[PDB]
């Protein structure tokens, strides 16, 4: 899965 | 003769301000609730939440209200919520999906970062063919919506 800082 | 459950699901997020760190800029909670905060465990037996792999124990099982996971961190990612129902309700579970938001998007006018972020989806679970015993157990429960009864007059 992808996870990123806003 | 269908039974439906109005629900809200999404997350709230709180920027930590001067308590923010690289590890944790926000505390957040992801949830599924009754749309008017009634007790949906009349139908919902447990909710399984899938968080990102960067969390410890990324699959959480919540067996009792409140059906929510409270966490903190730095990043946004998609959360899967699998609702398992009591056995007289439905033998199939329902998966819901929610993109965790830590900042408000689509915003005009001036904002402040300390304002709590609420991003939630309003929805309704429909059970199209309820058995007669399911009806007798949950009839006119405040968490549920039932067909209006035609006038005999």
């Amino acid at each position: 899965a992808r996870k990123s800082a806003p | 003769i269908e039974i439906s459950v109005p629900i809200v699901y999404g997350n709230v997020a709180f920027w930590l301000g001067k308590k923010a760190s690289e590890y944790q800029s926000h505390k957040w909670a992801v949830y599924v609730r009754g749309a008017t905060n009634e007790d949906i465990s009349v139908v919902v037996k447990k909710v399984v939440f899938q968080l990102h792999s960067s969390f410890n124990s990324p699959t959480r099982v919540i067996e009792e209200p409140p059906f929510e996971v409270s966490e903190s961190g730095w990043g946004e990612f998609e959360i899967a919520m699998t609702l398992h129902f009591h056995s007289d309700v439905c033998d199939k579970p329902l998966s819901l999906y929610h993109h965790l938001k830590l900042y408000p998007e689509d915003e005009s006018g001036p904002l402040t970062m300390k304002k709590p972020v609420v991003v939630e989806s309003y929805d309704e679970i429909v059970f199209p063919d309820p058995s007669e015993s399911f009806l007798a157990r949950v009839q006119n429960h405040p968490a549920l919506t039932f067909p209006r009864l035609p006038s005999g007059y």
